[PDB]
């Protein structure tokens, strides 16, 4: 009897039927819609500000 | 052990003995099959006995396809116990029925 009380009869009710860390998941880069500032800042040391005076003192 | 015997009723049209023995075989083996059938011209009268080599496996069938929504007809079937059995509920058996052409037969004849 057991030839239909199970896979007969329950095929009629349906025939388909160590630690843990977070996935890894894909982590998207910034396409930002407007760049937050306008006119990227012009370089602010530059030959012209870094050397700004020579010392022509008696040991110099 | 005991031979069960079961009837089916509101046959839909289709589910006669070669259907309903291919679906019976895989609950379980079917030994002698029925179906009742018109004297006249064969045609089905839509309710059908076969038997079971246990009752148990006879009792399995009453309780899944009882009251089976089948083509728009309800399938009734339960087991129906031995005490009331008659002899021959399987008289022609697993043959062919025959149904002899009545009409034709009288014009030759």
């Amino acid at each position: 009897v057991a030839k239909a009380k199970g896979a007969q009869k329950t095929v009629q009710k349906g025939i388909h039927n160590t630690t843990f860390r977070r996935p890894k998941t894909l982590q998207l880069s910034r396409k930002p819609k407007y760049a937050r500032k306008s006119v990227a800042h012009a370089p602010r040391l530059d030959e012209y500000k870094i050397i700004v005076n020579p010392i022509n003192s008696e040991s110099a | 052990k005991k031979k069960g015997v079961l009837y089916v009723g509101r046959l839909p049209h289709g589910f006669y003995e070669k259907q309903m023995r291919m679906y019976f075989s895989q609950f379980g083996p079917v030994l002698r099959l029925r179906m009742s059938r018109n004297r006249k011209t064969g045609s089905s009268k839509h309710y059908a006995f076969i038997e079971f080599e246990s009752l148990d496996v006879a009792n399995v069938v009453a309780e899944t396809m009882h009251n089976y929504l089948l083509y728009g007809k309800l399938l009734q079937c339960k087991v129906i116990p031995e005490d009331q059995v008659h002899e021959n509920m399987f008289k022609g058996a697993d043959v062919p029925f025959k149904r002899i052409p009545h009409a034709t037969i009288a014009r030759l004849q």
